[PDB]
RNA sequence: GAUGGGGAAGCUCCGUUUCAAAGGCCUGAUUUUAUGCAGGCCACCAUCGAAAGGGAAUCCGGUUAAGAUUCCGGAACCUGG
RNA sequence: GCUUGUGACGGCCCGUGAAAAUCCACAGGAAGGAAUAGUUUUCAUGCCAGGUCGUACUGAUAACCGCAGCAGGUCUCCAAG
RNA sequence: UUGACAUUGUGAAGAGACAUAGUUUCUUUACUUAUUCAAUGAAGCGGAGCUGGAAUUCAUUUUCCACGUUCUAGCAUUCAAGGUCCCAUUCGGGGCUGAUCCGGGUU
């Protein structure tokens, strides 16, 4: 047998991710005294098309505590921030569209974007264009903060842990149809290299599982299990069901 | 650029060969009035600071 | 006053680039020095047994200079002395005739490790010097154990090189002695008995207490501040 | 006493004594004579009928020289072994790997007496 | 793609600022003298990789059996001192 | 009018369409400088110097690849009525 | 993938035998120093004190809080001006303070 396309993309060879545009990394200020004792200004000196993502970024420069000299931020804008606005960063901070505070700084229910799992690790939930975290209310002794992360699920972290006010802007971008190929096309040249996909049945046993036979189809289940080998796992991985979702979903 | 004389890098005006005049006015009045303003702050809580 | 001002400066975040500072508590060490460091730190955190750790207990500035002092009385010969005393016997003695004993008995301090040792089995020590460095420790460990078992004095003194001094090395470990010119000979039984007190006594009663178990500043002030509210209200 | 003060946060390389070379035996002994001296520099006179015309008509020696030698080395050593003076050099290398030397003469001299002086023509 | 490293019996593999004490300029200090210490900067961390990308500066006329924005004539321009 | 170059604009994107050396300015005011004499080499003029290697010619129904002087293949600029 | 053994240490509540003394063994939950994860040209951590002040005083504190920056797309560097002490009064230049102590566990 040969070895499924979707093995391959392991050694990453022409399988990376297509880099040459991309504004830099999107991170929060590193945690330092200004920001766990206090707050810091920024301006927002920019905000840019960043290529391959779909949300804006915001470039957000600042001064330096230790030394005569700027520092210069790549954020996620979040909706409504703007060019020259000032941005506040730290636990004694404001509670406006675009300013960073910790988990337990903030009211229960607010609405925070580029949110950190472990504190000081500078961004990491709801970063997508659109999303965002709300919090659903603290634990006053061992500083936690419980949220209920995009994909619904209710997540608890630090409330030294930081986000920012707001929603990500570029939200809904998903509504359009991309309504030909070629929009298709771009959209992932700027990516990676997974456009377009051939039906593992269009090929033949060497090539799949799901290849081969005198009609187009896949011959045994194509729900593979959990435990299964490189190789296998092709078709629906792991799932607790399948077929098309009757009635209102959403999470409890 | 460097094979040319002095007076083809710059306007007299401070800020010369580097920012465009109507930005300068900009920083010029945003400084004083800042810096003026940020004197009336002074006596306001100098004042809240001695009869609250 | 004259033309002269004073307008101070907001070091207090958001504003003001921060002073200068000695920053030495917070300083990326070379790793050979976090090494030497931390080594220390991790001996001290646990709990180290009692024929170990029954050293970390040295002698006193005041005990153990006076041993400095009646040790120095007898260091070994030196390269000049020796060579002196060649010649001073060479053409004396290989003439004059006497049975290579033109020359006086010598009084000095035994040392090296096994020279040490036989001594204390030979029961002729009479009064043994231990170093606290070592960092081969399994070297010396047993000297204290063994000089209680042979009933001979010893004390554990702080230095390795300082016992090399006085005896012309760079480090010696121990020193000790089996002769003392009459002149000391009662000086000696008053350091030997202050010597049997905070050591050779205490050997029995040492034995039964294992060292460390210390925690770092951060957290014992921790633990004195938790075990201080949950008992008075 | 008392500790150090460290205003950075940053541990350097302790800036230490490096020391002079000071051998013991020689590196070599006897050290090699002049490799490309005037001799070797230049080494025949290229005499195509039309060499001789660049000489004749344009004050212009021609030389082929050692490949391992420049402009400098060239002009330097056309000076010293023929007693004249030197407008300027052009080298090219010959289709078989040998350097020829467009070598001028400034003003004053006439390069076809220069020629035959050294004989050839 | 070297380096400190970490793997691997090993040929080697891994990593490129990464768990490293990584390195060098403007000048003052000499008026035993040539170059140490004195300042203060900088923490920049190799290197290879485009004769179509980036890029200091040249033109016209004349000339050869065959070269020429390259020689000759004349008129410029750039860089370093 | 043809070709080309350039401008101010306008359409397009879930595509918004490189990097580095390098060169200029700016803020800053460490410093250093005048009356019997200083400051200027970003103004003009004047002096020396610029090494190394390639440079012919073919680029195709014969100078390349196709066993060859092969109806094949092999990137490109100029382009009159 | 799942178990055991090794790496593997230190506390307490509860059980487990000689059969109701503690040498030893585990269920729950604590300790940091092995091991693991992260961050930063290891920058401000931990403990105490100043100051205020919410606090109500049940003899005085029995305590918990804070303890430089928020209309503006400016400016923020020369060990810092100030204050003060020295060098033998040169131009220059040094301490201390301005910037609270104590522990050197970068967080
Ligand atoms: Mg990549
Ligand atoms: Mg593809
Ligand atoms: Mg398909
Ligand atoms: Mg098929
Ligand atoms: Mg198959
Ligand atoms: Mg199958
Ligand atoms: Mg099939
Ligand atoms: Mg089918
Ligand atoms: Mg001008
Ligand atoms: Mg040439
Ligand atoms: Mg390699
Ligand atoms: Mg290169
Ligand atoms: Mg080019
Ligand atoms: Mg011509
Ligand atoms: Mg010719
Ligand atoms: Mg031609
Ligand atoms: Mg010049
Ligand atoms: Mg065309
Ligand atoms: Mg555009
Ligand atoms: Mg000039
Ligand atoms: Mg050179
Ligand atoms: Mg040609
Ligand atoms: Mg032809
Ligand atoms: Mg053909």
């Amino acid at each position: 047998g040969r070895v499924i396309r979707n093995q391959r993309k392991g050694a990453g060879s022409i399988f990376t991710s297509h880099t040459r545009l991309r504004q830099g990394a999107a991170k929060l200020r590193t945690l330092d005294y200004a920001e766990r004792h206090g707050y810091i200004r920024g301006i927002v000196k920019q905000i840019v098309h960043d290529s391959g993502r779909g949300a804006p970024l915001a470039k957000v420069v600042f001064r330096d505590p230790y030394k005569y000299r700027l520092r210069e931020e790549i954020f996620i804008a979040n909706e409504g921030v703007h060019t020259g606005q000032f941005i506040y960063a730290g636990k004694k901070a404001s509670l406006n569209v675009g300013n960073v505070l910790p988990l337990g700084s903030v009211p229960e229910g607010t609405i925070v974007s580029n949110v950190e799992e472990k504190p000081g690790d500078r961004g990491a939930l709801a970063r997508a264009s659109g999303n965002y975290v709300i919090i659903i209310g603290h634990n006053p002794d061992e500083n936690k903060t419980r949220v209920r992360l995009p994909s619904g699920a209710k997540k608890v972290i630090s409330s030294d842990a930081r986000g920012v006010i707001g929603v990500i802007a570029g939200g809904g971008r998903v509504d359009k149809p991309l309504l030909k190929a070629g929009r298709a096309f771009h959209k992932y040249r700027l990516k990676r290299n997974s456009w377009p996909k051939t039906r593992g049945v269009a090929m033949n046993p060497v090539d799949h599982p799901h290849g081969g036979g005198n009609h187009q189809h896949i011959g045994k289940a194509s729900t593979i299990s959990r435990g299964a080998v490189s190789g296998q796992k092709a078709g629906l991985i792991a799932a607790r069901r399948t077929g098309l979702l009757r009635g209102s979903q959403k999470t409890q | 650029y460097a094979t040319v004389s002095k007076t083809h890098k710059t306007v007299s005006r401070a800020y010369g060969g580097s920012r465009c005049a109507n930005c300068v006015k900009e920083r010029i009045i945003r400084a004083f009035l800042i810096e003026e303003q940020k004197i009336v702050k002074k006596v306001v809580k100098e004042q809240t600071e001695a009869a609250k | 006053n004259p033309l002269t001002h004073s307008t101070p400066k907001n070091f207090g975040i958001g504003q003001a680039v921060q002073p200068k500072r000695n920053l030495s508590r917070y300083v990326k060490w070379p790793e050979y020095v976090r090494v030497q460091r931390q080594k220390k730190i991790l001996s001290i955190r646990l709990k180290v047994p009692p024929t170990i750790a029954q050293f970390q207990y040295t002698l006193d500035r005041n005990t153990a200079a006076e041993t400095f002092k009646l040790f120095n009385k007898y260091r070994p010969e030196t390269a000049a002395e020796k060579k002196e005393r060649l010649t001073k016997e060479a053409a004396a003695v290989a003439e004059a005739k006497s049975k290579q004993d033109a020359s006086p008995k010598p009084y000095a301090v035994k040392y090296g490790l096994n020279h040490v040792v036989a001594l204390i089995e030979n029961k002729k020590a009479k009064l043994v010097l231990i170093a606290n460095d070592v960092d081969p420790i399994e070297l010396v460990v047993f000297l204290p154990a063994l000089c209680k078992k042979m009933g001979v004095p010893y004390a554990i003194v702080k230095g390795k090189a300082r016992l090399g001094t006085l005896v012309n090395q760079k480090t010696s470990a121990v020193a000790a002695l089996t002769e003392v010119r009459a002149e000391d000979e009662a000086a000696l039984a008053k350091l030997v008995s202050t010597i049997d007190a905070n050591f050779a006594d205490k050997y029995d009663e040492v034995k039964k207490h294992w060292g460390g178990g210390i925690l770092g500043n951060k957290a014992q002030a921790k633990m004195d501040k938790r075990a201080k509210n949950s008992d008075s209200a | 006493k008392a500790l150090k003060v460290r205003t950075s946060a940053t541990f350097r390389l302790p800036k230490t004594l490096k020391l002079a070379r000071a051998p013991k035996y020689a590196s070599k002994a006897v050290p090699h004579y002049n490799r490309l001296d005037s001799y070797k520099v230049i080494e025949q006179p290229i005499t195509s009928e039309t060499a001789m015309k660049k000489v004749e008509d344009g004050n212009i020696l021609v030389f082929q020289v050692s490949m391992k030698a420049n402009k400098y080395q060239i002009k330097k050593a056309v000076k010293e072994l023929y007693e004249v003076d030197v407008l300027k050099v052009n080298t090219l290398v010959r289709p078989n790997g040998t350097k020829k030397a467009y070598v001028r003469l400034t003003a004053d001299y006439d390069a076809l007496d220069i020629a035959n002086r050294i004989g050839y023509i």
